[PDB]
DNA sequence: TTTTTTTATGTACTCGTAGTGTCT
DNA sequence: AGACACTACGAGTACATA
């Protein structure tokens, strides 16, 4: 081997807003928007794998045409983004003259906005007040709630959603008929159903599924990538009989080599998320898991502490 | 000389053939590594499981003999910040190899351990940087890795070793090692194992140890169960029965001779008794929940010290308890 | 410049004072104060009058952002023939060259009100500057950020100080609270804010009704410039507004801040969330988001107002003790898992856990309505005394050890009520006779006039020393006084 | 057993101040010929070639090929414990551990004995690269040094283009921009301040801005650098000494 | 008064006379002595007794000590300042005046203290229960490493919270409470010799009645009595109890009055109050239980319950921090019960 | 309606004495 | 030979932690 491929999710990479499968009103939105210009302020705040980060680029784009090398100002969480960095740097780059269309404008790109420290963000406040009008500031984060409430009140909100199956499924189809792949109706079933709507995911256990095995179906997917771990906790949790939980805890979760600490995050995870019970009974629930947990963060994470939990939430369920 | 290193870390595989117990995922990566296209690697899986042994055979096939040089591996021994991703890890990515042509690799092991402003910096590097450079994770558990980093990999799940693939490995170890192994012990060995070949190793090598021979002789459950401390089926199930049957003195009296004659620990009689147990078909779920509930607590109680005494008979009569209501 | 560069909240940004919408009484007072300013300068800030402002040489801003307090303070500045000048965090804002160029332009004049116009008959005041801090807030915690500059710089200058920031009640604010007058900038009224959207829909060619500004300025909680991106991204898109699309405006543009330490006791102790309906409204994950919005102090507000409640959720056969009783039960739970967490090992990824079994829980067993009002966590002042108290014993106790031999608490209970009858009872039943004994019980344990004034404030209950010492005449207080000043 | 007793201290000095930033450990390989020692940064951007001959040693013994792992942060502070008109011995017993330095004075009656703890490092470094490059020039080391930091202020990427009897090095940034264009001239008058350049092929390819910053250190050796650069491969910067040569094996960023 | 009248040496012990032997057993050769640990109730007489044994082991200048300070540095510049008991025999440290850094200032001085060195220097560990575990760990092997030079003499009043590694490590010496004959032997020299009237000696066998054992409570209620009686106590003095024991018994009779929400306020403002004086919630716990087992109103029924959720509540203020949190618990717990 | 709650490593900022290459 | 801009590594001070 001297060389390898580009990935799919790469490869097929969305460079028009058009092929972004993702929100419809707000990707129409940006495509007005970059059809008309007169970009303003944005904060895109979702999950991750849905179309946050292709939708800002797309944008920026097709907004800027040819001007997007030396008008475009791309700043991730892997380069300093501190108070230092917004002092210096971004605020060159807004004071710095260019010249562009009557209907286009400097944009600021900044991934992973939820993780810029408190001093960054408060000094980026007056740095994208005084600058308005030559330089947008477009941010792109996972958490809305991490960036302050002066900044997202100079900007307009974007909240993105999870991915519908049908979307998700038009894109698959896409991808294959663009790549001549051999697939079947239940494969791609199952990748949907493994992927959670999460966009890239699907793409990447695709793309893995195609070349570990050449044909895209559901015994070949759930051979090479396991079934969704809260979706067992969940049966798990809601079983009726302690037998069938305990049987359940025993080959699905300990047999597979899930640690004791993981299976307890994730019951405590779909308890607090859980909807079929009560409120007082997932209260009591979530209080004999974290006892649990309790126990398996000292060091004491065994298949008898999983097994006592699970009959604990029985005896609870036992009215 | 690879004689003075452990059994552990003298049979550490260096090809991809070496590695048992995995099949699914090794083919698929030796396939993903022949046609080209090798995706960002997770190998989440439990202790002992070869996940490391795997990579670093992977990273032999890919780059040659020369893979201590054109691969940049990681790990919690290792200062693994934020600022250290951004020099490192960044300079590693954005510039090529200075001993041939191609892909490189970053191999993060033990990457649980890594800070959360360390995963958030990294996300972007491995997909700005995807066209000269790979990355591997490994984990043992999933829950310390951010869902977007996690999404950004192609999972595989080191399920534990199972008896024909370790049950190969002993084989080996017994074809390179002057070693006899009885059949029965064999099995005993696999059962104490969980999947760890690490114990495997280890209890092998210090039950040579304890023949005292030259190995002349072979190596029976007695001297297995004699270096690991481990008890004895036999003995558990008598206690079991004792517990379950005789007389309250009479099951203190046979657990406390038990106990001493071969100085086992109550621990393990307690989970032995426990995997016993589990496949006993019982009535009425109340006696497994009070048995399960209070076997527990008599453990976490266990996990901090006290009197074992104390503790054997609270076990006695929390069994005892459980199976008076199965009438 | 164009017309279409600028966004819709710098073209419609107001020009003069008549165009603010609310918070009319706050401009007038400002206004006022500044007018007034050389008024009190010239009398050194002695006679503050009948609004109340001339003793303050400094005035702060304090609101929620987006309602104009920056905006209102350039134009009457501009107003009134000041020289303006900014400076905020966005600037490097230290205690080193901060400090060294605002004490350079706190009594030096302006070179750009001199040249630009010096000559005409405009005011007397050009030649003053008027520093406009933005962002206070949003300096360093320590000395080295400038805050306790700042404040110090409110108490001596000759320039009028402005100071505007969001968030005024802060530990990091605490020095500004006795130096520069406040002036609070409110929720705007519905009226102004309607009409101004009214014009610059009417302006942009915008359809829309008055009908729905009202859940507008609603789910946006008061932010003017918010309202006005708003219209400004949907417009481009969706050319009438109206009652049908405005559901899925407000659920996506639904302003998500963090509630206060008092809200969020208000939020959790509310009866209707945890009822079946209210359940599958404010799900559980939002109750947990709740707690975690200030992790810090919501467990001390739920176990301080737990009990002040009247119950509604209460279960058929179970009275408000044993609600009370349980909540309790898992507050000391919850208590367990916080020290567990904030100890060695270092466990946060049991905060979640904390959540449900600190707040979550207990303020569904007594959830309901709030009799009174919701009172502040008293936990934090009380162990405040108490440290000051154990520190004031453990100097005590180091001094008395060479003749005491034993521990704090064993010195605490059973020395103490000795040594005030040994100390202070000889004052009150021989008179001031008695002085030279209990200068010699003092030094006999090398007690000192301050661990006698220490001693006396441990003990409670029945012996409540505070007015035994007042009832102590005088006389013999200044001649123990004096005695052992010699 | 290793000895070896050098003409001058503040050789070795300059030496190690050339790999102290950009190289942490460092296993020298001691035998007949004389020392060699190759490194890799701990990114593994670059890689640092030292040899060494017996030319330089006013005294040399070497009875078996030794290896001396050790780091550079505490040799570099054992070696400012010297003195500049002073003399450096080098000592290790027949198994290599906790060599052995010795500062003698040359003027007055001085020993200065100084031990370092060797380390195990399991990593051999015995690599030789001999191919040929597309270009290959030479420089004065204080007019590449220059350059070199003049144009590290604008980017962290600094390009290097060969083309016919042209020598250009471009630095594009966020402030803006800049080029430096040289020629290849023969100075008569002074031959350690011409510039060579024998090309193939052009070439174009970019470096960083902090390891061409850390490569340049090593100026204070010889007064003239080497450049030798090729397609894709990795570019040699030497500094040619009396008895050997310092080579910096840099890696370039892909495009 | 206590300190007036206070033994000096093993000769002048006047209770437990089989302990005295057994001290002057273990001082009759002092260079191979293991590390020991007083256990015992507190107000017993133990840290007397071990300077007697030090005054054994020792010149009669164990007595002639001195104060000094020695200042500490933690992970961050915050400074911990710790007072020394110094003698040119033995020195006594006392962990029990500040936070968790306890670890620090153990390891730290106990590493110097036995690095400068009859032929070893004595430790008086005072208050080894609030020793956290970390420290204890630390101490663990520095009574091992360190066993020619530095010898620890423990004083505790329960081993419960002392690690059993700890425990293994150094002799285990129990001080029973003196008798009620004994203290009143030993008030009566007191009396006699401060020149007290006793109409009646008996009044001296209800001051141990009141005493529960402890000598140090006994001879400062005496001292108290005597103030008020004006040197001459009488056939029905008045017992003189401590403030914060009469708040607690106004307390218990709070809640066997009135069982509400409204009277819990009132509860919890009397429990902040009594902790912000410097008073432990352990032993707040510890008397409001044992008084509310008093009350003659309530049958075995709520006297066990209260027992039980005494003791529930006591684990969760040994396992917490907010002590007024399982305070509030364990009230609210037996109003319910009540 | 109003201000502190231990230890523990990762992250970020600043002043800061210091070590060395450069300019009247 | 020397003075002082440039600079980079070290102690201080806080700020979060699902
Ligand atoms: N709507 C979409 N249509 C097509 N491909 C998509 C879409 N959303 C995601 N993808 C694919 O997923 C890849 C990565 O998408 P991103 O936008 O980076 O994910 P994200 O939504 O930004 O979440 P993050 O980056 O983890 S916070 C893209 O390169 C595409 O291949
Ligand atoms: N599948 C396997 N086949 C053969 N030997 C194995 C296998 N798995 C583990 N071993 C042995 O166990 C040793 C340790 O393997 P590792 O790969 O280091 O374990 P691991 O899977 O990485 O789990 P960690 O390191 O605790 S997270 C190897 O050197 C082998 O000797
Ligand atoms: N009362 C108001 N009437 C009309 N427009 C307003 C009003 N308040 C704010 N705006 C608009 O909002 C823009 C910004 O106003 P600012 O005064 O900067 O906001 P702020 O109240 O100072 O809050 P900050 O800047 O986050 S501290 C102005 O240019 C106006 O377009
Ligand atoms: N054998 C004894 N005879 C007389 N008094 C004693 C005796 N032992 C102790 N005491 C008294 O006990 C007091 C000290 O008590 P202390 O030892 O500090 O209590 P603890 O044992 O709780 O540390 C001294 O004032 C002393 O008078
Ligand atoms: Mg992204
Ligand atoms: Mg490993
Ligand atoms: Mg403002």
């Amino acid at each position: 081997t001297l060389s390898l491929q580009l990935p799919w999710v790469e490869k097929y990479r969305p460079q028009v807003l058009s092929d972004i499968v993702g929100n419809k009103e707000t990707i129409d939105r940006l495509q007005q928007i970059a059809k008309d210009g007169n970009m303003p302020h944005m904060i895109i705040s979702g999950m991750p794998g849905i179309g946050k980060t292709t939708s800002v680029h797309c944008l920026a784009h097709e907004l800027l045409g040819r001007s997007y090398a030396d008008g475009v100002l791309e700043l991730n969480a892997s380069d300093d983004r501190g108070i230092d960095v917004v002092r210096n740097q971004i605020k060159h780059f807004a004071q710095k003259k260019l010249h562009l269309p009557p209907g286009k404008h400097k944009i600021v790109i900044l991934d992973e906005a939820d993780s810029m420290t408190a001093g960054a963000q408060q000094a980026l406040r007056r740095t994208m007040e005084l600058y308005s009008n030559s330089t947008r500031f477009a941010f792109a984060c996972n958490q809305s709630n991490k960036i302050i409430e002066p900044l997202q009140s100079r900007c307009a909100i974007l909240r993105y959603s999870k991915l519908s199956d049908e979307d998700v499924l038009k894109r698959l189809l896409q991808i294959i008929k663009l790549e001549d792949v051999k697939y079947t109706n239940d494969g791609l079933e199952a990748i949907i159903f493994t992927a959670e709507g999460d966009m890239r995911q699907a793409i990447n256990n695709l793309q893995s599924t195609v070349a570990g095995h050449g044909l895209v179906n559901a015994d070949n997917v759930f051979k090479i990538v396991d079934s969704p771990h809260p979706l067992i906790v969940k049966k798990m949790l809601l079983a009726s009989n302690l037998e069938d939980s305990i049987q359940i805890l025993r080959t699905d979760l300990w047999k597979k080599g899930y640690s004791s600490i993981d299976i307890v995050t994730t019951s405590f995870r779909v308890t607090k998320n859980l909807a079929q019970v009560k409120e007082s009974v997932r209260l009591e629930m979530i209080k004999e898991i974290g006892l649990t947990h309790m126990r398996i963060l000292e060091g004491v994470g065994t298949y008898l502490q999983l097994a006592s939990m699970l009959a604990k939430i029985h005896k609870l369920n036992n009215k | 000389s690879k004689e003075n290193l452990p059994w552990v870390e003298k049979y550490r595989p260096e090809t991809l053939d070496e590695v048992y117990g995995q099949n699914e995922v090794i083919t698929t990566v030796r396939k993903f590594v022949d046609e080209g296209k090798l995706p960002h690697l997770l190998f989440y899986g439990p202790p002992g499981t070869g996940k490391t042994s795997t990579i670093v055979a992977l990273a032999r096939e890919i780059y040659g003999k020369n893979y201590s040089n054109m691969v940049l591996e990681l790990n919690a021994s290792d200062d693994r910040g934020i600022d250290v991703v951004r020099n490192q890890i960044k300079d590693f990515a954005s510039t090529r190899q200075i001993f041939s042509k191609g892909f490189k690799l970053i191999i993060l092991d033990e990457a649980d351990a890594m800070t959360n402003a360390a995963q958030n910096a990294l996300r972007r590097v491995i997909e700005r940087y995807t066209k000269n450079t790979r990355f591997c994770v490994l984990a043992n558990y999933a829950h310390k890795l951010t869902p977007a980093l996690l999404s950004r990999c192609t999972r595989f799940r080191f399920q534990p070793l199972p008896q024909e693939a370790i049950e190969r490995r002993i084989a080996n170890v017994l074809v390179h090692e002057k070693l006899k192994l009885s059949p029965n012990a064999e099995k005993a060995l696999i059962e104490l194992s969980n999947g760890d070949m690490r114990r495997v190793l280890n209890v092998l090598q210090s039950c040579k140890a304890t023949l005292d021979n030259p190995d002349e002789d072979e190596i029976s459950d007695d001297v297995i169960y004699e270096c690991c401390g481990a008890p004895r089926p036999s003995d558990l199930k008598a206690v079991l029965k004792s517990i379950l049957e005789d007389d309250w003195g009479t099951a203190h009296y046979t657990l406390n001779k038990v106990r001493s004659a071969k100085g086992l620990a109550l621990i393990d009689l307690i989970e032995g008794i426990v995997k016993i147990l589990e496949d006993y078909e019982l009535q009425n779920e109340e006696t497994r929940v009070h048995l399960l509930t209070k076997l527990a607590d008599i453990e976490y109680s266990i996990s901090k010290g006290g009197n074992d005494q104390i503790q054997g008979s609270a076990v006695i009569g929390a069994i005892k308890a459980s199976f008076e209501n199965e009438t | 410049v164009r017309e279409e560069d600028k966004l819709w909240t710098v073209k419609y940004a107001p020009t003069n004072l008549q165009q603010v919408c609310g918070n009319k009484g706050s401009v007038m007072k400002l206004k006022n104060w500044l007018a007034n300013w050389e008024n009190s300068k010239k009398n050194s800030f002695k006679h503050a009058g009948k609004d109340g402002s001339g003793v303050f040489r400094a005035a702060m801003l304090y609101g929620p952002p987006g309602i104009g307090k920056t905006t209102a303070a350039h134009l009457v500045a501009q107003e009134l023939g000041y020289d303006i000048l900014e400076q905020n965090a966005s600037d490097v804002r230290s205690k080193t060259l901060l400090n060294a160029g605002v004490k350079n332009a706190l009594d030096n004049m302006s070179v750009v009100g001199y040249f630009k116009h010096n000559e005409e008959a405009q005011n007397l005041n050009g030649k003053h500057f008027v520093i406009i801090m933005d962002e206070v807030d949003g300096m360093s915690g320590g000395d080295r950020g400038g805050v306790g500059q700042l404040a110090q710089f409110c108490r001596k200058t000759s320039t009028p100080l402005i100071l505007i920031c969001n968030e005024r009640n802060l530990p990091k604010m605490r020095p500004f609270d006795r130096v520069c007058l406040d002036i609070q900038f409110r929720r705007p009224d519905a009226n102004s804010i309607k009409s101004r959207l009214m014009t610059i829909a009417i302006r942009e060619k915008f359809k829309l009704d008055p009908n729905v500004i009202d859940r507008l300025i609603q789910t946006t909680r008061g932010d003017i410039r918010q309202v006005i991106n708003l219209l400004s991204t949907i417009s481009t898109t969706t050319k009438t507004i109206n009652h049908e699309n405005i559901n899925e405006i407000s659920k996506a543009w639904e302003k998500n801040i963090a509630l206060k330490p008092f809200d969020i006791a208000h939020k959790m102790l509310d009866g209707q969330i945890y009822s079946d309906i209210g359940s599958r409204n404010f799900t559980l994950n939002d109750k947990i988001a709740l707690y975690f919005d200030d992790f810090d102090f919501t467990p001390l507000m739920i176990q301080e107002n737990y009990l002040s409640t009247r119950p509604s959720v209460l279960k058929p056969g179970q009275s408000h003790l044993e609600a009370v009783a349980e909540a309790a039960n898992c507050i000391s739970l919850g208590d367990i898992v916080e020290k567990k967490i904030r100890s060695s090992e270092q466990l946060w990824s049991l905060l979640p856990l904390h959540a449900v079994l600190s707040s979550v829980y207990p303020a569904s067993k007594v959830a309901g309505h709030m009799a009174g009002r919701i009172n502040f966590t008293a936990w934090l002042g009380q162990n405040s005394k108490s440290a000051k108290y154990y520190r004031l014993l453990q100097e005590i106790h180091y001094h008395t050890r060479l003749g005491t031999s034993t521990d704090k608490i064993g010195l605490r209970l059973d020395y103490l009520p000795t040594f005030r009858k040994r100390l202070l009872d000889p004052f009150l039943k021989q008179g001031a006779d008695a002085i030279s004994s209990v200068i010699e019980v003092m030094d006999d344990y090398y007690l000192t006039k301050e661990d006698w004034d220490s001693i006396m404030e441990f003990f409670v209950g029945p012996d409540v020393t505070t007015a035994i010492i007042k009832k102590i005449p005088a006389t013999v207080k200044s001649g123990f006084t004096r005695k052992y000043n010699s | 057993m290793l000895e070896a007793k050098f003409e001058e201290a503040s050789l070795f000095k300059r030496i190690i101040d050339g790999f102290k930033d950009c190289v942490q450990l460092v296993n020298f390989q001691c035998k007949e010929d004389g020392i060699i020692a190759q490194a890799v940064d701990d990114s593994r951007v670059l890689l640092v070639s030292l040899e060494i001959g017996v030319e330089a040693f006013q005294e040399y013994r070497c009875d078996h090929p030794v290896t001396l792992g050790m780091d550079l942060t505490s040799l570099s502070k054992i070696l400012r414990c010297g003195n500049n008109t002073d003399t450096l011995t080098l000592i290790a017993d027949n198994t290599p551990d906790s060599i052995i330095l010795l500062f003698e004075d040359t003027k007055k009656d001085r020993i200065a004995e100084y031990s370092l703890k060797l380390m195990d490092i399991d990593a051999d470094f015995l690599k030789i690269e001999e191919l040929q490059y597309d270009s290959t020039l030479s420089l004065p080391s204080s007019e590449f040094s220059k350059i070199v930091r003049d144009l590290s202020q604008l980017s962290d990427s600094i390009n290097i283009m060969i083309t016919k009897e042209t020598i250009k090095f471009v630095a594009d940034g966020d402030i803006g921009s800049g080029s430096v264009i040289i020629k290849p001239f023969v100075d008569m008058e002074h031959p350690e301040t011409s510039i060579k350049l024998e090309m193939d092929q052009p070439v174009d390819l970019t470096f960083g801005a902090k390891y061409l910053l850390d490569i340049i250190k090593g100026s204070s050796l010889s007064d003239r650098v080497g450049i030798r650069l090729s397609s894709e491969a990795p570019a040699l910067f030497q500094f040619d000494l009396k008895s050997g040569f310092l080579q910096f094996f840099l890696a370039p960023k892909f495009n | 008064w206590v300190d007036k009248y206070r033994p000096k040496s093993l000769n002048a012990l006047s209770h437990n006379e089989e302990l005295t032997n057994f001290l002057k057993s273990l001082s009759d050769q002092p260079r191979d002595l293991p590390h020991l640990l007083l256990y015992g109730p507190n107000g017993t007489g133990k840290k007397t007794r071990c300077m007697a044994l030090l005054e054994s082991i020792f010149g009669p200048g164990v007595y002639r000590l001195k104060i000094d300070v020695r200042q500490f540095v933690t992970a961050s510049n915050r400074k911990l300042e710790l007072n020394v008991v110094s003698s040119p025999y033995h020195l006594e440290i006392t962990p029990s005046d500040m936070g968790n850094n306890d670890r620090i200032v153990i390891q730290e001085l106990l590493k110097e203290v036995a690095q400068m060195e009859h032929r070893y220097k004595c430790v008086i560990i005072n208050e080894a229960n609030s020793l956290t575990k970390d420290a204890q760990a630390a101490l663990r092997r520095t009574m091992e490493k360190y066993s020619k030079n530095i010898r620890l003499i423990m004083v505790c009043d329960s081993m419960s919270p002392i690690i059993a590694p700890i425990k293994s490590r150094c002799l285990l010496i129990r001080c029973p409470a003196p008798s009620d004959s004994e203290i009143s032997t030993i008030l009566s020299d007191v009396v006699t010799n401060e020149r007290i009237q006793l109409e009646t000696k008996d009044i001296l066998k209800r001051i141990a009645q009141a005493s529960n054992g402890n000598l140090r409570v006994s001879l400062l209620m005496l001292e108290s009595m005597a103030l008020n009686n004006e040197l001459a106590l009488k056939s029905s003095s008045p017992i003189i109890k401590p403030d914060w024991i009469i708040v607690i018994h106004k307390l218990t009779r709070k809640i066997v009055k009135e069982r509400s929400v409204n009277s819990l306020i009132e509860c919890r403002a009397v429990l902040y109050d009594l902790l912000a004086h410097c008073i432990p919630a352990n032993i707040i716990l510890k008397e409001l239980t044992f008084s509310l087992l008093d009350v003659e109103t309530l049958n075995t029924t709520n006297k066990s319950s209260i027992i039980e959720y005494s003791s529930v509540f006591d684990e969760r203020l040994s396992l917490g921090n907010k002590a007024i949190f399982h305070l509030e618990g364990f009230i609210a717990k037996v109003m319910c019960c009540l």
